[PDB]
């Protein structure tokens, strides 16, 4: 039994980005929210496909042709193609910057969503313990884990048993 | 019983700057600077390059004597020279307008050498002994294969008026050239003339070029130059050439029409039986990639060049188990 | 039958941009928050005339007259403006998709935060539902619904009135 | 009793493109790319172009005989010129540093055309007589209007030493020529002289200038040829012409304030009394988009232009179905 | 009683960027989270010294060599150097336009992380004011405050007389 | 009891603009415009300008009597000319490949001026009564020091055979000349003969001049004209001088080496012995900023140039007072 959101990642967890992982008396394991991570997937994915796609590339031949009284337009030449280079080089570097700045940002905001998307199904009926868990107060087998992963999780049937184990603190 | 939140962690430790943080280890990431290329050097858009050995430009078209190895060809999308070619001007002088032409036949779509001034029809001129020691073939005195140094015959020197139409419907890029002798006496020798003249003239050309006779140091042994000069005749204009002296006449001409514009790549990096889209004089680069640091004399559509060593965008999580 | 933010957008709320919905025994009906709106509309527009009015624009004649022996030179002028024009189509195209991620951002979380500001009045008074409404705990009548929209809203009236029917379950 | 939290939705279907997001619709947007012109040819700040139809700038200047019509503009922003204009040189030869010339006019302040050497003042050399079938005046042989070909009278051709002190406040654009003669006795039939010259000298100018006599292909039924130059004279300086022969003499200058550089339009747009502070050779742009579609060749304050169709900023919310 | 982040910035805190201020018992002050502000000084540092430490400039001449009758060279080196003009200054403002944007967000985010992290292990024991700040429903003497700093916190530790206090309305 | 949370606040004032909010106080923020530049005319990485005060390179180079020898400059990083500076070319004429020579000792690594034809060795000419009074050195007419106006001594102007190899291994930049007499009459008073020439030859140069003799506006109370021509003799090659008139011959050539490429300033700032990676014509900069908007013609590695007031960045939190 491990910790989530506000902790570290999951070596154990393979099948997708994002996902839960449930401690029981049965036994202990981890499950990936494909829903969220296709998103992400595609999204990451689109983002690095709009960095590529949008370049413009036309056909150019860079050559230095001038002779030794053509020094001048030679100089010329070597601003105007200096000054290219400093100009997307800048424009680059500065652009994974910011991009790889939002990339993590999209990660973590879609973490905490799905953290919220199961704290708003659990309620009173489980302990924020701070650091992306919850510890149900009641028992919760493999069919109510995978009801709360899923969204479909019959809150007040268990109820009977939670205000039971409140009161008992 | 418990349930938490929590992401994907792997072994992974590639690396991703931020604007706020640096050296960040994430999941998975995405280079997008191409740093690989091929080595060799290869056809563009399923043309060949043209590839000039040691010949130059200047050589290549002249014919100097010492590099006949290239002369086939009638298509190509650039030209290779290496980055400074042992054979050009075999005879010291000067190429007019060089740059313009070599720009010009940067990327040629076709190109078909044809004589125009048959060598045998100098009746009354010496064609045949026009050669020196500057412009050596087999050991023995030589001069530019495509271009004949007419000098007199019988000790007389009858004023040269040939004419030439273009009975083609290609452009002709004709060259010709005119003898800077050193002294009165060398000019007698040659021509028997002694004051000469070149008058070179088509519907936009109006030449009329002088020999200028000064004393200069001497380059592969001759002190006297040879200038050289070029134009395109137009289908059905005609070139008009008039002479008594010092004059280097057309032999052959070139057939050419051009579309494209490409540029001189000067590398020595050899051919590769290869296609690209993009050519550098170290290798070419098969990368969509939007940039790249291979080299920036890039000729095709080649990517951004830019002066950075790596370009990943991340693409995975915080790498942190 | 009524729908929420969480659900998408509400078609017959056409006073403004982010607002609130209703249901009580007397009637529903929408209403806009004002300054919401009117907070994202004044910085929706300052983005795009920042977008617009940041461009530096010169007096420059971009017609070319170079001869049949300048080659090289007209050859220069093109690729010259031919990298201007890439440099311009791929920074104006990425500008636009990257304004456009953070503008739905934006909305995002303006929607969140009035979702936010209503959570904290209510406080143990009503039921979050999972999907951007509260169910009351108690009766709130259209006018008692300004108040919540108000800013205004008392919780005291309540606290006890809601106490009894959450206790009832 | 519930109270809910939602945004707006409406009857919108435009879609904007995210960095993650493929097509996806909103409630307001909007587009910063301009594609829209008045498909005329306007002004500039108020400022009229020179619209020459079908006359090129050389014909215009000298006076072609077939264009004469537009030297009566004191003022104007960029000049039209359609592509290939028919009127150009009706006698062949070639203008110097012609482009550089184009570009000084392309934008004048103040512009007068005036006589500094009449007509009438040739008293020992032919003026009516320098016409020729190339250039035509309505069927008829004639020659430009704005210089004099002069001929020999009375079987002689006197050393010309006319000069020209510019007493005026503005600087003056002068042009002349040379005829290049087809033989000795053509030379001799014009000008009584076999071999001529012409000396022009100001304070910048040093130039000697010899006909180069020789046979060329004809062109506009002519075989001789003629070259103009030019040169802009300051206030108080004089120009100094000299000649015995092949002179293009002038008889107009004009009076010239360069105060703003433009740039040549070729164009057929037909002029729509509209005026703009930006210009394309398809139409006119009144806008304040930054970026635009329309046409990379434009004069004025424009927007940047792009090679792309849409740029759509969203601006409101995502619209449901 | 005395406003948190939500009705403005704190004059009176001058060891830190982001902090806590408390009153009780014993007398109130501010303590600033030494630890997150560190961090966000040491990102936005970073952020201007990517701005800056990215541009790498080339020795370049900027001349102008020309004469009377090559205006049509210099009229393209002009060209050259408007057009450089144009694209360094509309990129440098949208950059400092975009990460001022950015950098606002950044410090928002951080302090209403910090509000959370001390509104999850608060739970029931206080009541959230709606300014950033929480009224205890028990006495908290000065180690209690340093452990909700801390993130180490004793719920069970109070609910007791907390459950009192509230069940007093 | 009570927690709040809270950020800082202080008494800054500092503003900055968001992409959609405009003029928001923040605790903190930096600047990364540059726009202080110390006002002075400084050395660029150590190495100090040269700074031509009234003087232009050309009257430098050929010695104008109204410049200074000052040679104990033996490199420098750039040269400072004033706008248009009073001594240029005292006596009138042209300065050929002027533009392309001062680019080429924008920046010199060593120079060091050589005699190499001493005026001494002028027997069979008058070397020392060229002269003029649009040159004149102390009240008294005189002539460029570094080359030499020859002139007839005894009614003749043997014709001069005059060379000069390069025993050096540094290049070598030869100045000459040549006088555009007025009429025949002067012509024979200088140069007994009355048809001249000069040929220069080298193993690349293949120059030859004739004399314009027309009549030209007076400047400089002259009516005569100079041109002058250069060259860049290698080491161990050989000039060849050769002419019968008219020549204005050289006594001094300059050793030079370029490894570098700078660029002319003109600028009237002072020099303030100062040192700087960045310098613009009223003044350096010093801290590299990314941007600056001090002034376009900098020279060195300086920042992105801008037309900005300020470039702020926010740094801290939003300021409440
Ligand atoms: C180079 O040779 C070509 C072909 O011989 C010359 O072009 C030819 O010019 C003659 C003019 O004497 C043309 O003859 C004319 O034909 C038209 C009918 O099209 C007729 O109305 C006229 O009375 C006259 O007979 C001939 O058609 C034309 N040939 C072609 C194919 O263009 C050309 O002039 C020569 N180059 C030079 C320097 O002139
Ligand atoms: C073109 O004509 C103008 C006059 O229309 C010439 O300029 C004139 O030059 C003369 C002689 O240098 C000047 O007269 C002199 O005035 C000075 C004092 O100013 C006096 O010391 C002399 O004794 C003599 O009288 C006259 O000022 C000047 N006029 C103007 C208005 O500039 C000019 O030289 C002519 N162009 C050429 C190429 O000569
Ligand atoms: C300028 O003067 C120099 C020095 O005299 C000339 O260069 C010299 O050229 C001579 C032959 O013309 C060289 O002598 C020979 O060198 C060859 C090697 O190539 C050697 O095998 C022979 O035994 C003999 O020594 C000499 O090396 C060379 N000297 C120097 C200093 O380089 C040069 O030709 C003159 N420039 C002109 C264009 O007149
Ligand atoms: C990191 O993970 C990859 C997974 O692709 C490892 O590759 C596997 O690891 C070993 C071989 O090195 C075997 O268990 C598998 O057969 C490998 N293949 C795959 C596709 O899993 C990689 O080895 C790991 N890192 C290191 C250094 O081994
Ligand atoms: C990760 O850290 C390394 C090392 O700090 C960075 O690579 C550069 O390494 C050189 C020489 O060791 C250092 O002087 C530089 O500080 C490093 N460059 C930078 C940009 O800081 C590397 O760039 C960092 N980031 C990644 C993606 O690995
Ligand atoms: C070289 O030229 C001479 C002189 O023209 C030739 O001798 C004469 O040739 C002309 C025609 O060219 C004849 O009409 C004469 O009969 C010849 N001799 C005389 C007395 O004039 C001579 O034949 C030429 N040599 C060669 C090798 O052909
Ligand atoms: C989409 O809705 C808009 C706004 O409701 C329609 O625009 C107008 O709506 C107003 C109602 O106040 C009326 O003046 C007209 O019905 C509409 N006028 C015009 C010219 O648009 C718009 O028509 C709707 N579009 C469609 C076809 O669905
Ligand atoms: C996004 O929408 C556009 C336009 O609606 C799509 O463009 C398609 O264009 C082709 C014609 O070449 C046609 O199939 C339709 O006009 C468009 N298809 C659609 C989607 O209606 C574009 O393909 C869409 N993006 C994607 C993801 O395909
Ligand atoms: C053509 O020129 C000739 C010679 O200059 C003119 O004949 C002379 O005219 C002058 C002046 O009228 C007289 O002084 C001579 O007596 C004439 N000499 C002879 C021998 O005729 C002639 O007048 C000119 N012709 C025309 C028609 O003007
Ligand atoms: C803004 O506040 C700063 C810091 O309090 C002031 O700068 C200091 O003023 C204090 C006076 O209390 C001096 O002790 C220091 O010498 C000043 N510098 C330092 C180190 O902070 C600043 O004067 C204030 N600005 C105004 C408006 O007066
Ligand atoms: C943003 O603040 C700046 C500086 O505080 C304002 O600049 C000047 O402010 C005064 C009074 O508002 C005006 O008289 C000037 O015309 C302003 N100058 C500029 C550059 O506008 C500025 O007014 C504030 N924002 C704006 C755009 O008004
Ligand atoms: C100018 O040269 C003349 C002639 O060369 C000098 O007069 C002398 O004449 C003799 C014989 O004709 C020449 O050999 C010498 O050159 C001169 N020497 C003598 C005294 O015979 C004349 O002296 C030279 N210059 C002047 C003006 O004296
Ligand atoms: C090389 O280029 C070809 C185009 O002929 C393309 O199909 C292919 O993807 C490239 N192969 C690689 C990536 O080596
Ligand atoms: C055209 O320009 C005028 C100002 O001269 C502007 O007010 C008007 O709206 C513009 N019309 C168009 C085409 O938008
Ligand atoms: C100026 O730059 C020098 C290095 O060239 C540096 O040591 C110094 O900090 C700078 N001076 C200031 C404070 O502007």
């Amino acid at each position: 039994a491990i910790a989530g959101f506000i902790e570290g990642g999951w070596q154990g967890m393979v099948d997708g980005w994002y996902g839960y992982h449930h401690s029981n008396e049965q036994g202990s394991g981890y499950a990936a929210d494909k829903e969220s991570t296709q998103k992400a997937i595609d999204g990451v994915t689109n983002k690095v496909n709009s960095i590529i796609d949008k370049m413009n590339t036309q056909f150019e031949a860079v050559g230095r042709e001038f002779n030794n009284l053509e020094r001048r337009i030679e100089n010329l030449n070597k601003k105007m193609e200096d000054g290219f280079l400093d100009v997307w080089t800048y424009n680059a570097e500065l652009l994974v910057l910011m991009e790889n700045e939002r990339t993590l940002d999209f990660h973590d905001s879609n973490v905490k969503n799905l953290y919220d998307k199961v704290r708003l199904q659990l309620r009173d009926n489980a302990k924020e313990l701070g650091n992306g868990c919850f510890e149900f107060y009641h028992k919760c087998d493999n069919e109510c884990m995978e009801s709360v992963r899923n969204g479909t999780y019959d809150y007040p049937q268990y109820s009977e048993e939670a205000r039971l184990k409140r009161e008992e603190i | 019983d418990q349930i938490c939140i929590g992401y994907h962690a792997n072994n992974s430790t590639e690396q991703v700057d931020t604007i706020m943080e640096k050296n960040v280890t994430v999941t998975h990431a995405q280079d997008i600077l191409e740093k690989t290329h091929n080595g060799k050097l290869c056809d563009l858009d399923g043309v060949k390059p043209l590839i000039l050995r040691d010949c130059s430009v200047a050589g290549w078209l002249l014919g100097n004597p010492m590099c006949d190895e290239f002369i086939n060809v009638p298509e190509w999308s650039y030209i290779v020279e290496k980055a400074n070619p042992a054979n050009d001007l075999c005879y010291p002088g000067n190429f007019n307008d060089y740059e313009e032409l070599k720009h010009l036949l940067s990327r040629i779509n076709h190109f078909e050498k044809i004589q125009i001034i048959p060598k045998s029809s100098w009746s009354d001129h010496e064609a045949s002994s026009g050669v020196s020691s500057a412009c050596p073939y087999q050991g023995t005195p030589s001069f530019f294969r495509n271009v004949i140094w007419l000098i007199k015959k019988n000790n007389t020197y009858p004023t040269i008026k040939r004419s030439y139409n273009n009975t083609n419907q290609e452009d002709l890029l004709i060259l010709w050239g005119i003898h800077h002798s050193n002294d009165a006496a060398e000019q007698t020798k040659l021509y028997q003339n002694p004051t000469t003249y070149i008058s070179v003239g088509t519907s936009t050309l109006n030449q009329r070029l002088v020999p200028k006779i000064a004393t200069r140091s001497k380059v592969n042994g001759q002190s006297g130059r040879m200038d050289f000069f070029w134009t395109i005749l137009k289908p059905n204009d005609a070139i008009n050439f008039e002479s008594n002296g010092n004059f280097i006449a057309p032999e052959y001409a070139y057939k050419i029409v051009k579309k494209g514009d490409s540029a001189i790549m000067k590398s020595e990096v050899e051919y590769g039986n290869c296609n690209t889209k993009c050519q550098t004089p170290i290798g070419a680069i098969n990368s969509s990639m939007p940039f790249h640091n291979i080299h920036p004399l890039t000729i095709g559509e080649c990517p951004k060049y830019v002066k950075s060593n790596k370009l990943v965008l991340a693409t995975g999580l915080r790498n942190s188990p």
